[PDB]
């Protein structure tokens, strides 16, 4: 809802998108870049499978 | 940019509060899936405070 | 452009009779929905009569 003003005649389900029924989303800051604040050190994402 | 203005609380006091106190930073969101052909979201809008 | 050929009231009396007397007009058919992930007629194909 584009304000914050909730009193159960608003509609915060989206109607025609079950979508998030499912799947959250992720608004979350990417991975660190850095899990040492002082040295540089190279890590990698790896395959797994 | 932050501007409410001024001559707004005079004739609606909660409106002007709720501009003032409460910003609203609209987004549109997406998914993306490289071999689905389910739906899922494309450009969805949202409000994150 | 309305034209029906008169020497096919001679081979066919029933198709001619038919295209005379009930044409058709052919159209194109779609919907649109803003936030929807559900898939909807785009481009089906009808006759109006």
């Amino acid at each position: 809802v584009s304000e914050p003003i909730f009193n159960k005649t608003i509609n915060l389900t989206p109607p025609y998108d079950d979508t998030s029924q499912t799947v959250i989303q992720n608004l979350s800051m990417p991975q660190m870049l850095s899990f040492d604040p002082y040295y540089e050190s190279t890590f990698y994402v790896v395959s797994a499978d | 940019l932050a501007k409410v203005d001024a001559t707004l609380s005079k004739v609606d006091m909660n409106a002007a509060y709720i501009f003032a106190l409460r910003p609203t930073f609209p987004y549109s969101y997406g998914y993306k899936q490289r071999f689905s052909n389910r739906r899922l979201t494309t450009s969805a809008l949202c409000y994150a405070r």
